[PDB]
Parts: structure tokens; C-alpha cells; sequence
RNA sequence: GCGGCCCCCUGGACGAAGACUGACGCUCAGGUGCGAAAGCGUGGGGAGCAAACAGGAUUAGAUACCCUGGUAGUCCACGCCGUAAACGAUGUCGACUUGGAGGUUGUGCCCUUGAGGCGUGGCUUCCGGAGCUAACGCGUUAAGUCGACCGCCUGGGGAGUACGGCCGCAAGGUUAAAACUCAAAUGAAUUGACGGGGGCCCGCACAAGCGGUGGAGCAUGUGGUUUAAUUCGAUGCAACGCG
RNA sequence: AAAAUGGUAA
RNA sequence: CGCGGGGUGGAGCAGCCUGGUAGCUCGUCGGGCUCAUAACCCGAAGGUCGUCGGUUCAAAUCCGGCCCCCGCAACCA
RNA sequence: GGGUGAUUAGCUCAGGGGAGAGCACCUCCCUCACAAGGAGGGGGUCGGCGGUUCGAUCCCGUCAUCACCCACCA
RNA sequence: UUGAGCCUUGAUGUGUAGGAUAGGUGGGAGGCUUUGAAGUGUGGACGCCAGUCUGCAUGGAGCCGACCUUGAAAUACCACC
């Protein structure tokens, strides 16, 4: 619907979930897929093959808009990334971009204190 | 970080990332250090770079 | 194990049909020793399947075979303090091992009146792919497609 | 103790050459000042973090570690507090005593005839000689060889505690005992043993399998109980079909 | 993930 | 003195309208695990239902006495 | 008494030609033990009665029950 | 702008015996056709994926229809819907 045919896909990286958003060129989202979404709750959800089912299922529900090109940034680290791109790739996409938009300090707040496990 | 890749293309090429922050800057920056650790680790690390 | 890589202990042949695979089968079925009742459980067994489907002894025993080979099954691994389990393939001469074996349990609790009968009915379902030692390859699958993550 | 950039005010250090004063120096009880973090008072501010606190877990219990939140505080102005493993656990000043490799910052000469060649200062890091040291180690930045002055020590516990004084809004700081009690307390290093430390290797140790015991009946040994006696010994693995 | 303890003298 | 509520395994508590077969934590017992003990695992045993008398074929349970305990009220002079 | 709505597995709820979910019970593995996971087996006249087409958990009226609003309330 | 709508017209309609995307009932044994039928794409939607209601376009003079079936038989045309 609406024949974008071409938009961005941000992929939300983090070290216990991975979410996977297509959204058009403007920001506006057309949709989305998480790994925790996906069955496999738990430890299983923090896995590179976690997050390529989840990548798969965001490819789907938004083919009826047609997506044929797609430019791709990925935030933050986690054992997903890498596997969601090839995932894209796989599923029929034109990759045009990857950038990374991972949040860096200028070492501004401060964060929280260290684990003591 | 960023990379505009050419119609040429099957390899991600994703190596500016280690050739920049990427995770080090990230695990670093995820709990505080008191700045003694920081002064310790730091010492410690070049104590050993020696040969 | 820890040490020894070892060779492997040959073994003869089927007499009736001189086959290595059919033989390894009666040692599996063999129980105290008793080589030739396992050797004649085995035969009658046979000769009522190649009967009951036509074909014949060797292509009817393969057929049940075939539908009950693992492909892939879980093992614990414990690397970092956890215990998963991984899927791993299965190397080809474990694979019948295990087929074999399944086999032999399922004619074991199956309640027929002699054995050959029993098996002869276990694995006649097999080349039907519905009795339960095609049940155990199913879940088998099943369990390893489950934990797919891990690898 | 001090890290974005810019401006204003301001302290000290070092180098070149020359001039100047002419011992004007060193140390310093009492005294004066500065002095991390936490904390206190008054007035602001408050994103993140986070004592206290609340809930969820874990656990035999868990007033904890882990998770979800969260107040003081952390920030600013002024005032107080005056303590830290405030450590180089090494007072300040001066002189003398083999070397090597670096860092940083000045400066003289020589073709700079690139990032060179020859010198001469300051600060700073590592390794080592003599010497010293109980040893570990220190070693021209001494814990070496000497001189000047100051501070401090005299077995362990009691105790840096009590009382008194001084200081403080408070929290407390500083000065600082005795009775009583013990024959030790302590430093460095050596050999082992041990570690929910590291590395390498082996074993039916695990994994892969097969068959059992634990349930029934009986044989046999032991414990217990009983008995006139139920003879004595063997007691984790390594006693219990054992003498 | 959890994992506490070991009477006197010799 | 008056009015309410209770008495159930060794301890603390459910079972009351629903009179027709006492349950749940900790304890106790036996066997496991351990060099041994805790913790942990498995399997058992434990009950005038305060007492006495009635109506019911049958009473922990419904009624009426007695004992013990707890909580309220006891004011105007 | 009128109106509005409802009754479906042991529980919480969906749905003119198909009773669906989630939680419960027993097994399978899994785990030191668990735990936490994944896999099978079930377990309902879809409240009864009556009513059209071939039936029709679906459609209609009556019962038994539940919820609300209202009448009633002298 | 958006719904409630409101009052008109076009479509709407799979178990199953079958040509099957049988909506019930009737007038009902004939129609529209240059107020374009046939051979082909087009797009919203759907589906137990049968292809359909659907816009136009090269196109230009035809077949349905009772028939085999089903519990049901022609959306042949019309109408109560
Ligand atoms: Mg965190
Ligand atoms: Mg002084
Ligand atoms: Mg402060
Ligand atoms: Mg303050
Ligand atoms: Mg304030
Ligand atoms: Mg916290
Ligand atoms: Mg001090
Ligand atoms: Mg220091
Ligand atoms: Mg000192
Ligand atoms: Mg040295
Ligand atoms: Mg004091
Ligand atoms: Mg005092
Ligand atoms: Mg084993
Ligand atoms: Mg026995
Ligand atoms: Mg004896
Ligand atoms: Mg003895
Ligand atoms: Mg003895
Ligand atoms: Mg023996």
C-alpha cells in the first residue's frame, strides 16, 4: 500500500533483545519485528540466529508496500548486527547503505555503578 | 561507520567499525569506573607492555 | 578415549545373506551370547516382511532403515557455565547404530506373542514410517530444530 | 590536587649572556595558613547516579551480593569541619661517589647541505656496579659516604581508650594515662600442604554403551535387641560370604 | 545459579 | 457482676450455616546424599475434636450444663 | 414485574458448512537437584426443551441461572 | 476533515453429490446485441486459491439452457428481497 519502494531499516541492537524497524525515508514506520517476539523467550533471544527469524518476519509485513531498496543502521552492540543484515540481504532487499548509529558520549551523564557478581 | 558501497558488492566490509570505537568505547562506558581504577588499569597496562 | 584414538573391530558377514549391516543387526537383537536364537529371530522376522510387502529380505529391511535414521540430535555441552544443547549431524555409521537400536527397543515393548512377529511388526510400520521408533526419530528432530540457536 | 574552546586578573619554574648587592644563609618548639572524600549551616539548583527506604528474587535464613524504583547527597554561592593506605608507608637543606637504555623541555657550534654531527642545562621513567640492608630490596631522584636542625619510638592487649584542658553548631578532632592481664606479639625469607588460582597431561573419571544393586523370597555377615551364654577380633574408601 | 560447619589435650 | 469469641496430631493454624470418611506448615520416625553434621531428596506415622447430658439411624459440626482462656462493659450520685 | 445482556473442557475467554485460544492434570526428555525450557495425551449436547432448510455452538420462543438499569415499595 | 448517518444505483453469495465462488423465493421456456458480445492485460479486495465484482484498452458480430448432477438447477430475462 502506498508503494514506497524504498525506506531504512533500524536495526536496535542491544546485549538482550534485537528489534528490527522498516521505516520509509521520512521516519515514518511501515513495520517492525523483535527477536523476543519471535518465540524462543528467555536466553535464546540474545543469539544471531535470534535475530535473523526476527529480520525475516520484518521483511514480511511489509511486502505490501513494495520495498525494493533500503539503507540499513545499526545501533548499538549484541549478538545480533551482523546477522540481521545478511538476513536482509537474503530476503530479497536492496542494500544501498550500513552506517552505525550506536550513542557515543562526549563522556557526558554518568552511568550506572559496576555489577558486583 | 559509514560506508557507501558500490554496485559491486557480496562482502559486508564492516571494518572501519574495529578501525574505530565500535564496542570497545561501548563496554568502557557502560558502568562507572572510579577514577582509581582507571589511574590503576592504566599503569598496570603499560607495566606489562614491556619486554 | 582420553588418549588412544583406536581402529575398529571387523565383523563377519550374514551368513544367509552376507551382508555386514544385517549381521551388526543380530548382535543388537543377541542377548547372554546366544547368537544362533538371535540369528533365527532375525530371519523368521525377515521372511514375514518380504512376504507381507512383496520386494525382498535386504531392500524391505533397508526401506524401514531409511525412515528411521537420525539426521541430528542434541548433546549438552556446558561451555560457559550453562548447559544448552546443541544440535550436531550424525556421523553416517551412528546413524543406522542408532536406527538399529531404536528398532529393537520399540519390538521389545510391542505386545505381540513371539518376538519375530513383534519384530516383524515393527518394522513393517518403519517402512510405513508410523510405528514408535519412527516416533523416536521424530522427536529427536524435533528437540535439535528446537534449539537451532545454538551451533 | 589540576583535562572541551575563548577572553580578563594572577603565582611559580627553566634557559642564554651580561650587570648588580655582598653572607643578606639552613633548620624551626610555640604560632599562622592551606588541606581529597564524606559531613554540617543558610539560600539556590536537580538531568544522570545513588546511602536510607520499598518491592522482586536467591537462601536453611539473606536486615546482603543480583533485579525494579528511589530520598539525602553528588552541582552552585558563602561559612564551618581539619580527617584519609593525606603513601614513595622514605622530614628539610648542602657536599661527594662506576654505568646503560628511554621520555619531556631549553640552549651553543658545525655545510640542515631530510627525520643529521659535536656539546651544555632542567625535570622525569626503567635496569643495574661498589656500598648498604635481617632479608626483600635501595642504588647519583640512595635505603651509599658525611654535616646542620627538627619530629617521632621503646613488648602485646587494655588504648589512641578514660578523665581533664583546648577547639567545633553538631558529628567529633587534638593532647593523653592507669589498674589489670600474657609470654609472647612482630618483619623478611625457606620447604611443604592447600586454593570455588593458571598451564600441561593421565585414569571405566566423565561422555558412548551393556548388564546389575536399591523392591520380592531365600543364603550369608554385621548392627541392635534378647539371653545363663548368645566367646573374641575386624569398623569410611582400605570392616560387614572378613580371621 | 547455589555450596555452612569440623569439641579438649597430645 | 453482665455481654460476646474460642478449646482440633508434639507447636501454630484450617475444617463452622454445608450433622453421613481431620488437612497443612514445622516437628517425629526409616532410608538416601556427605569423611561426618547441617541443608537437600525419598517414604511413613501420628486425632478422648476441653468434659458431661440430650435429638437424630448417625454429633468435631445441632442444642443445654461444667472447666479453662481471650476481649468488651461496670455509669449518675 | 419491564428492558438490557450473558451460560462452551478443571479454570479464563473466542468463533449458516471449522468449538479456537491461554492457563490446569499425566507422561517425555531436560536439569546435580532442580529450576527454567521444549514435546505429546487427553478434558466439553457450546445448559435443557421445542421450532425452518440438509444439518445448521450461529436462527426463533419457554424454562434454570447470573449481571445491571428500572418499576415495585402500600 | 471525519464518521453516524440519511435517503438511490452497481456488486455481494466455496463442505456436500457438481461446469461449480448452488444467497432464499417466485413470474419464469427465452434474451442483450452498433444504449459493443467473443479471443488478451490491467488494479482494490478476497479467499476452504474458484477466480472472481471491478476501470479501460487491439478487438468486433455471439452464446448461454435446460442437459451429468445435487436436498436444492439456472443470475435464460424479470421481480419480493
Ligand atoms: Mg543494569
Ligand atoms: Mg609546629
Ligand atoms: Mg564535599
Ligand atoms: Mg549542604
Ligand atoms: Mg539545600
Ligand atoms: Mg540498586
Ligand atoms: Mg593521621
Ligand atoms: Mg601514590
Ligand atoms: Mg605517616
Ligand atoms: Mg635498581
Ligand atoms: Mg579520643
Ligand atoms: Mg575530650
Ligand atoms: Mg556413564
Ligand atoms: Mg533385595
Ligand atoms: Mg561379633
Ligand atoms: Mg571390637
Ligand atoms: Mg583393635
Ligand atoms: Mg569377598
Amino acid at each position: 500500500r502506498k508503494q514506497v519502494s524504498d525506506g531504512v531499516a533500524h536495526i536496535h541492537a542491544s546485549f538482550n533483545n534485537t528489534i528490527v524497524t522498516i521505516t520509509d525515508r521520512q521516519g515514518n514506520a511501515l513495520g517492525w519485528a523483535t527477536a523476543g517476539g519471535s518465540g524462543f523467550r528467555g536466553s535464546r533471544k540474545s543469539t544471531p540466529f535470534a535475530a535473523q527469524v526476527a529480520a525475516e518476519r520484518c521483511a514480511d509485513a511489509v511486502k505490501e508496500y513494495g520495498i525494493k531498496n533500503l539503507e540499513v543502521m545499526v545501533k548499538g552492540p549484541g549478538p545480533g548486527r551482523e546477522s540481521t543484515i545478511r538476513a536482509l540481504n537474503a530476503a530479497g532487499f536492496r542494500i544501498t547503505n550500513i552506517t552505525d548509529v550506536t550513542p557515543i558520549p562526549h563522556n557526558g551523564c554518568r552511568p550506572p555503578k559496576k555489577r558486583r557478581v | 561507520i559509514k560506508v557507501r558501497e558500490n554496485e559491486p558488492f557480496d562482502v559486508a566490509l564492516r571494518r572501519f567499525k574495529r578501525s574505530c570505537e565500535k564496542a570497545g568505547v561501548l563496554a568502557e562506558v557502560r558502568r562507572r569506573e572510579f577514577y582509581e581504577k582507571p589511574t590503576t588499569e592504566r599503569k598496570r597496562a603499560k607495566a606489562s607492555a614491556v619486554k | 578415549p582420553r588418549r588412544r584414538v583406536i581402529g575398529q573391530r571387523k565383523i563377519l558377514p550374514d551368513p544367509k545373506f552376507g551382508s555386514e549391516l544385517l549381521a551388526k543387526f543380530v548382535n543388537i537383537l543377541m542377548v547372554d551370547g546366544k547368537k544362533s536364537t538371535a540369528e533365527s529371530i532375525v530371519y523368521s522376522a525377515l521372511e514375514t516382511l518380504a512376504q507381507r510387502s512383496g520386494k525382498s529380505e535386504l531392500e524391505a529391511f533397508e526401506v524401514a532403515l531409511e525412515n528411521v535414521r537420525p539426521t541430528v540430535e542434541v548433546k549438552s555441552r556446558r561451555v560457559g557455565g550453562s548447559t544448552y544443547q546443541v544440535p550436531v549431524e550424525v556421523r553416517p555409521v551412528r546413524r543406522n547404530a542408532l536406527a538399529m537400536r531404536w528398532i529393537v527397543e520399540a519390538a521389545r515393548k510391542r505386545g505381540d506373542k513371539s518376538m519375530a512377529l513383534r519384530l516383524a511388526n515393527e518394522l513393517s510400520d518403519a517402512a510405513e514410517n508410523k510405528g514408535t521408533a519412527v516416533k523416536k526419530r521424530e522427536d529427536v528432530h524435533r528437540m535439535a530444530e528446537a534449539n537451532k540457536a545454538f551451533a
